[PDB]
């Protein structure tokens, strides 16, 4: 009756097959599992690549799945995601910086980027207010190539955050990544500009913590789960089942993920 | 480079199967895309008042100017011009402007029948370099493709020196990632599609 | 550079020692120019032997010409950056 | 017994600008190749 | 005494490098030494329990920092404890693909060249090449 939408973005067939087996064995057939390329709700996206239709890329440190090394840490990493076009077409994150060099008009693209940053900034400040932190950390790659997209990102993110009344501290990519992996307790809320390096940093943090499920906020309004490994996908499915209104099944999947990461399907 | 590294970085060749067809194809799609945005909209259609081919017009011009060759008299550049000279200059200027717009880049006549401002000499020189550069690039990209040499450019680097100079392998590995990917791709666009 | 060392040595011999280089000395220079692929120095040495000495070993003259025409085929007749067009404001003065 | 060393001090990673072979392909891509070298140097200085 | 005190502050984040460079394993190895972990662990025993736990946790995090961001994202998806085995398997798979692509003798020399770039011990390099060869058949 109900439907779970599986999106594949750069994920090996093994992970997708594992996810399908897990849901089928745990759900028992009550909720069907259909595959697609875009969704707004009841969706799990497998693979490092960012799907189409997501504007925010928040991720946290769930208490249940905290690794013993990272016990007690509490930091929220939100990556701003610009609208994604077809693979052949030039992405906005690159168009916004190259068209300016080429002299092409960049009005509509700026407007679209501004809207995406505002939504991401609103999500980040809401998380910061909920956690109670007073200052957030913006992350922008300091490469000369990305001298326009980051500039707009800073101009808008700081504007929205300052309007909300919180402080912003701008930093690069290498220093923040090292701090987040080594001393993450000194960062409460960190926003990341839309760059490939930032995406890798988000994945590394999601994996080093012990394997977690990232939350994507889409344009249509909602939250969709995202995973890249067996444990992360298993946690993503468990959260998705919990959202559908299944508590016991979600707990079983979470327990199986904690015990046997690479073979949860057989473990449960 | 202090510290025993965990891995023997292999060349990042993982998707060598990047068929030149589809690689160049995506390049052409991107190329056509950027050009349309920069220019704008296709101009409104125009209907010809008369039907005639460029070759026919050129032949008619040659016939018209051939009968006055005996009457036509040369003179110094600073001296006043004749009716025949003025007609010839105007006709040839229009004809060669049309040809250059079309694509028949014959520099020898363009530099004669269209150059009247040092600006035009500059433009001719710029166009002359571009055509020769494209010809050489195509020839070597073909000769490079015959040898199987990596279509893309390859920098003159000695990574054993670089792995020693730098202390952390991460930037060095990333630098090796990029160039090896660059050398494994064909940086070309089907110009047949660009010409249309 | 082997060529530079030998030429300096000849300069010492002729000027600071008052000894005229013979045919053998110039032949060694020509051989080095041919061996190193420096086909422009070979032309100059060729004239020197044709001027001071009696001609040049025709084996080496032909070898130098072969090297020169190889450069023409391969395009290495002059350094490429020289052939690049420049302008009044298009030159980088280091 | 005087000062021994500043463990905090670290020698900065001396960057080297990549040099491309002088062919026609380089001239056509001179600007593009120069941008890559600038990006490479910026990455080396900042770290990533 | 000063070295251990400086290292403890550095790992705790109280003390930063001169240029605010990231506190990675490689940089620490460069300054303090190859066996900074062993001496620090011995020194930590002369400290209260809380400091000992922090030292152990920081050391473990620094060891995880020995990998690049891309490697961590690709291989550390299913936890840090399983990172090393996953990274080793991926490297072995790359070695197998290299061998199947361009023979063995070239692979032998290339592995040695990367061992030179890797400061890999000859024993470790010999073990790796033997393992990949065995995996092939």
């Amino acid at each position: 009756s109900k439907q779970l939408t599986f999106i594949s973005a750069g994920a090996t067939a093994a992970v997708l097959q594992s996810a399908s087996a897990i849901v089928s064995k745990v759900a028992g057939g009550r909720v069907q599992t259909k595959t697609a390329k875009e969704a707004g709700r009841h969706a799990v996206v497998v693979g490092p690549e960012t799907p189409i239709g997501v504007h925010t890329a928040v991720t946290e440190v769930p208490k249940s799945a905290q690794d013993p090394l990272f016990s007690g840490v509490s930091t929220v990493v939100v990556r701003a995601v610009l609208p994604r076009a077809a693979p052949d077409s030039v992405q906005l994150r690159d168009a916004l910086d190259v068209y300016a060099s080429a002299g092409i008009d960049t009005k509509e693209e700026v407007r679209s980027a501004t809207e995406a940053f505002k939504k991401s900034a609103e999500v980040a400040v809401g998380k910061a207010k909920a956690k109670g932190v007073k200052r957030i950390v913006l992350v922008v790659k300091q490469a000369s190539k990305h001298n326009c997209i980051n500039e707009l990102f800073k101009k808008i993110s700081t504007e929205t955050i300052e309007s909300a009344g919180l402080t912003t501290e701008v930093v690069g990519t290498a220093a923040v990544a090292n701090q987040l992996i080594v001393n993450p307790e000194s960062l409460g809320v960190v926003l990341l500009n839309d760059v490939a390096a930032t995406e890798q940093i988000e994945l590394a943090f999601a994996g080093v913590v012990g394997g977690v499920s990232r939350v994507y906020h889409t344009v249509e309004g909602g939250k969709i789960s995202a995973g890249h490994s067996f444990k992360s996908v298993a946690l993503a499915v468990a959260q998705e089942l919990r959202e559908l209104g299944l508590s016991s099944e979600a707990d079983k999947v979470e327990a199986a993920a904690s015990k046997n990461p690479r073979a949860v399907v057989s473990a449960l | 480079i202090s510290g025993v590294s965990p891995l023997l970085y292999f060349p990042p060749t993982t998707t060598s199967t990047t068929n030149r067809e589809d690689q160049i194809n995506k390049n052409t799609n991107i190329a056509i895309q950027m050009i349309k945005r920069y220019k704008g909209e296709v101009p409104p259609h125009y209907t010809r008042k008369s039907s005639a081919t460029i070759e026919q017009v050129e032949k008619e011009i040659d016939a018209l100017l051939g009968g006055a060759e005996k009457l036509r008299k040369t003179s110094t550049d600073d001296q006043p011009m004749d009716k025949l000279t003025l007609m010839e200059r105007c006709l040839r200027h229009a004809l060669w402007s049309y040809h250059k717009e079309e694509g028949r880049y014959d520099f020898d006549q363009i530099g004669r029948w269209v150059v009247y401002t040092p600006e035009d000499e500059v433009k001719l020189a710029q166009l002359k370099r571009e055509v020769e550069a494209k010809e050489k690039l195509a020839a070597l990209r073909k000769r490079r493709e015959e040898e199987g040499l990596p279509g893309g450019p390859v920098p003159r680097i000695n990574w054993p020196q670089e792995y020693s100079s730098f202390i952390d392998r991460e930037p060095v590995v990333a630098k090796r990632i990029r160039y090896d990917t660059l050398a494994s791709t064909t940086l070309e666009r089907d110009e047949k599609q660009i010409e249309s | 550079s082997k060529f530079c060392a030998m030429m300096d040595l000849l300069e010492e011999m002729q000027h600071r020692n008052r000894l005229k280089p013979n045919e053998e000395s110039w032949t060694w220079v020509m051989k080095e120019c041919v061996k190193s692929g420096q086909f422009r120095l070979g032309y100059c040495i060729q004239q020197v032997m044709e001027t001071e000495c009696k001609g040049c070993p025709a084996d080496l003259v032909k070898a130098n010409e072969a090297n020169a025409q190889k450069a023409k085929t391969e395009g290495k007749e002059h350094p490429g950056h020289l052939s690049q067009q420049a302008g009044l404001f298009d030159v980088k003065v280091e | 017994r005087a000062d021994e060393v500043d463990y905090t001090n670290l020698p900065a990673p001396k960057p080297q600008k990549t040099v491309w072979d002088d062919n026609i392909e380089t001239e056509v891509l001179r600007k593009y190749l120069d941008g890559l070298s600038q990006y490479d140097m910026e990455e080396a200085k900042y770290g990533v | 005494s000063t070295k251990m005190q400086t290292l403890h502050k550095l790992l705790t984040g109280e003390v930063s490098f001169k240029n605010k460079a990231p506190v990675k394993d490689c940089n620490i190895v460069h300054q303090f030494g190859e066996n900074w972990a062993t001496e620090l662990s011995a020194y930590a025993k002369t400290l209260p329990a809380e400091q000992q736990k922090i030292i152990v946790r920081q050391i473990a995090r620094v060891k995880l920092t020995r990998y690049t961001v891309a490697e961590l994202a690709a291989y550390c998806g299913d936890g840090p404890a399983l990172l090393d085995e996953t990274a080793r398997a991926a490297n072995i798979e790359q070695g197998v693909a290299f061998v199947k692509a361009k023979g063995v003798e070239a692979f032998e020399k290339y592995v040695a060249e990367e061992s030179t770039n890797a400061n890999w011990k000859p024993e470790e390099a010999k073990k790796f090449i033997e393992d990949v060869k065995a995996k092939a058949k």
